[PDB]
DNA sequence: AGACAGGCTGTGTGAGACAGCACGTAGGGCCCA
DNA sequence: TGGGCCCTACGTGCTGTCTCACACAGCCTGTCT
């Protein structure tokens, strides 16, 4: 039965093809009627490679916004149009295959790829964020809490947030710490008085889940994004 | 009298047949030698493809394009919804292994990892057009550069980048997937543990950041990455955990005295060949600006 | 390498048939081997392959015929599933040992019935194996109107389901909570998936206000994405 | 001297297979194949046979027959170390072929990871896998060459003696090459939503089948099973073909019903991608609790 | 302690069995009468 | 209402390939002088 299956097999493999091909022609008919007009179709189109220079160049350009440059006209679709290049990156251009780098286009990154012989392509690739250990002391703060809350990242270091909160919500922080900890992931919203640089009281929200490593599931801090209302 | 007459019946269609076919083999834009020896299903399959690329081709409306293929850094290909690969480039060998005259045609779900059909299941579906994901394509390549059996190939990791076209409604994706090279087969280089801490650092980092890698082993990154980067990041490394090779986006990396760094990371784990089990994790950091920022502090360590 | 794998498989092979003989050179570890397999055409006889099945499920073996559907003979393996002993079976029927409801199920007939507890029956034509409140949970929509309470919420806010559906949680909720709640969906909705936790009082079916925490998690179809719903858990 | 070395070694390898060769003879099987077995498989055979034999000593024959499936078993190194004789009814590869294998061979590579979930060590065990299957739905056999995938509905327990994992695989069947009163078959579309329905459902439950279509289903499953669901049809669509555990399902006009569902992913044979979802919902219970409601549907 | 015979290991070669590709042969409908 | 033409499924022949063991040369070890 391994030899007869495999002509079955085959069969419906070439019956199938048959089918589609009929389809894929606009000009059912019989098998050597089909290769017949399959034959013509292509006598047809026959005016050795799949695809021209021109058609390859446009499924490049359709599938990455690439320009070819040693320049392509396509650089002012993408684009918008040693000096070219960011005055930081001229020492790595002068030794520089590929680089990632900026490029003229408000800079913007530019990945080019290509070999010596140089010939290359160049293909485009109210709440503030804070990060606070088990206990809450502070790790990291973005400068979006200048506008938040009105204190410098460098004076929130090292303090705990219980303390910056309201003595009266200090148990309630603590639980929702713990809550947060045990759940191992899942955000908790709570509502809570921040104190700003001039001691003035503004409702603020708490969004803190606990950060796992990706293979070993550790703890390694609480993400903690607020938003004032 | 009947059984003897169908036979020379028969026999004359299937004469019939090998000169069609013989005729449509040679109608294949390929070399003569080739064509000769090629079976009947290829024909079929070569020609299927290669009408449906003129097809999708004409409903699309001089030296310097023959130099793509080769300054490209990639092999091109064409996946329809079928998951038919209807185009690829013809230096799909260099990189790839594979010929073109074996793959195009063939259904896309065979010649990859089995656990990357989902995957590809969701992204050739169909507003964003643009595509970014890392796919296991089988590999007749050693690193030699001896062509090697099929029936022993060995998986590669690719990253692919495209666009999905509606065109008339039949759609096609153009992927360009591009290997990504191993740090041992070749900015900065380092090397780190399974479970991410710090385990090596090239003596590089200090010139660029100030950084002293003799304080950063035994220390996990996590606490390095700003905060706006932390799930990209931790997605890219589910990819490094459930693949092998992955390339990060643009990220920040915080300094030692103040600001941050654009960097990277071209990250590839090795395996412990004796056991065949994962043993540490090689990254390859692309710096690529100084330090933006510096006049404030954003970390505990800065 | 090919022929190094196999070599390698056999020097493993070697390797360990040598730990698992009760008592060196190649030939005589063969030796040795064949000489225990002297000392000691199936891999295991009835009782083991009887042995495994019990070890591998909680299951027990049943004969009753299909002329009548008396019971024949019945395994000693009940007991320690069903808890009912042979003698009860021995002498009876399947329909009286079986759920009312599924007594007509099993006339017609690979068959589920309870027996209450779910028994999984397999067999072939008749031998056959028989295989065997301080929260509620609620549903949402988008803009958060009560889609399904299940019947726990009597016993957490003292509400019957049918007084809650159609009523928007805004709503029943307080007025001076009312936009935490909002907010607290639209970022629900706007996380795709990930469970948040939000702390809001709730009135109950006398109208005194009481602490109740919440956990909703927006439903996301496995296949299109499409919100279906929310779930939320009420803890009090 | 080396004449001698020379003949040494063709001396040693008498020995060598010969030994080979008798060692086959006492392994209880059938001498057609026993002196057929080359030295691989014979001591593959050997080994797990003495592995079956330690677990072992550290009406009867209708245990097996009865069974839908095959009775496996499996090492903590993924060792195929025992497999009933029955395999070559629904694999369509023979015990022999099987014996001694790992597991990690046959078996599709995406399962790998539940395997070794499942394996390392409450003690029971219950998870699908995809298993190679050489069966046509003719009954043919072929070889591994192009062998296909069947999801086997895998349940058993971990026992700890040296520590091995006793499983039952059965197949699930296809519902288009297989239905009592108690018992409907459905169609679904590819976002779970009713698409067709069997006209044993209303008789059950008070459902028309004629507003069914285009509504999800997600709506009528219990709030309480809707993460188990939600698993067990993500698994649906990873494997091909699950066996929901019994979860409520509810009625038109009030309470719930317990059903397990067997559902099936169709592919068509020109494009290789999802079309359509058939499940064929096994309905064990009446309604309890028909006096309260439940859900906004109920309520019209 | 160094040399000799014996045991253990790495690489190339030969053959029975099997998978792929293709053709001769007979079994069913096709539209006609 | 009259059997011919033609379309399609199956066994067989030939060819290339797969996996197994056989054999030889080299490395490591016990033993004798």
């Amino acid at each position: 039965e391994n030899h007869s299956e495999i002509e079955r097999r085959r069969r419906n493999k070439m019956t199938a093809y048959i089918t589609e091909l009929s389809d894929m022609v606009p000009t059912k008919p019989d098998k050597l009627t089909i290769l017949r007009m399959a034959v013509s179709h292509m006598k047809s189109l026959r005016g050795p490679s799949f695809l021209t220079d021109q058609e390859l160049k446009h499924l490049i350009l359709e599938a990455a916004d690439g320009f070819l440059f040693i320049v392509s006209d396509s650089v002012t679709p993408v684009l918008n149009q040693y000096d070219q290049v960011h005055p930081d990156d001229v020492d790595k251009l002068r030794e520089q295959r590929s680089f990632i780098c900026r490029m003229r286009c408000h800079f913007v990154v530019v990945h080019c790829t290509g070999y010596i012989k140089l010939v290359a392509i160049g293909r485009l690739q109210t709440e503030f964020i804070s990060r606070h250990n088990i206990e809450g002391i502070f790790t990291f703060v973005d400068h979006r809490c200048v506008a938040t809350v009105g204190y410098q990242p460098q004076e929130l270091l090292g303090k705990n947030i219980v303390e910056f909160c309201h003595p009266e919500d200090q148990q309630l922080l603590r639980d929702s710490f713990q809550q947060v900890v045990k759940l191992k992931g899942q955000v908790l919203s709570v509502m809570f008085r921040f104190r700003s640089k001039n001691q003035e009281w503004l409702w603020m929200r708490t969004s803190s889940f606990t950060f796992q490593n990706p293979y070993s599931d550790e703890i390694e801090y609480i993400i903690c994004t607020n938003t004032n209302v | 009298r009947r059984k003897e007459k169908s036979r020379d019946a028969a026999r004359s269609r299937r004469s019939k047949e090998s000169e069609v076919f013989y005729e449509l083999a040679h109608q294949l834009p390929l070399p003569h030698n080739v064509s000769s020896h090629l079976d009947k299903a290829s024909v079929m399959r070569l020609t299927i493809s290669y009408l449906r690329v003129r097809k999708l081709l004409d409903a699309g409306d001089a030296q310097m394009n023959c130099f793509y293929l080769k300054a490209l850094d990639g092999f091109v290909m064409v996946l329809t919804d079928d998951g038919d690969m209807i185009y690829i480039s013809d230096n799909v060998n260099k990189y790839m292994g594979l010929t073109q005259f074996e793959l195009t045609g063939h259904s896309v779900f065979d010649f990859t990892h089995p656990c990357d059909h989902e995957e590809m299941r969701e992204m050739l579906t169909h507003q964003n057009t643009q595509r970014s994901f890392f796919l296991r394509m089988k590999c007749t390549l050693t690193s030699r550069g001896r062509t090697m059996n099929i029936k022993s190939a060995t998986w590669k990791v690719l990253h692919c980048t495209g666009h999905i076209h509606v065109y008339d409604p039949m759609t096609c994706l153009v992927l360009i997937c591009e290997p990504i090279p191993h740090p041992s087969n070749i900015t900065f280089l380092s090397r780190h543990s399974l479970d991410m801490k710090f385990s090596y650092c090239d003596e590089r980092i200090t010139e660029l950041m100030g950084y002293e890698p003799e304080e950063l082993l035994g220390r996990s990154i996590y606490e390095y990455y700003h905060a706006l980067d932390s799930d990209h990041l931790t997605k890219t490394h589910h990819d490094m955990f459930t693949k092998g090779q992955v390339t990060t986006g643009q990220y920040r990396m915080l300094a030692k005295r103040g600001g941050y760094v654009w960097v990277e990371t071209q990250a590839t784990v090795i395996y412990n060949t004796k056991n065949s089990q994962p043993q540490c994790i090689v990254c390859v950091n692309y710096v690529v600006s100084g330090i933006i920022q510096h006049d404030l502090i954003f970390s505990l360590q800065q």
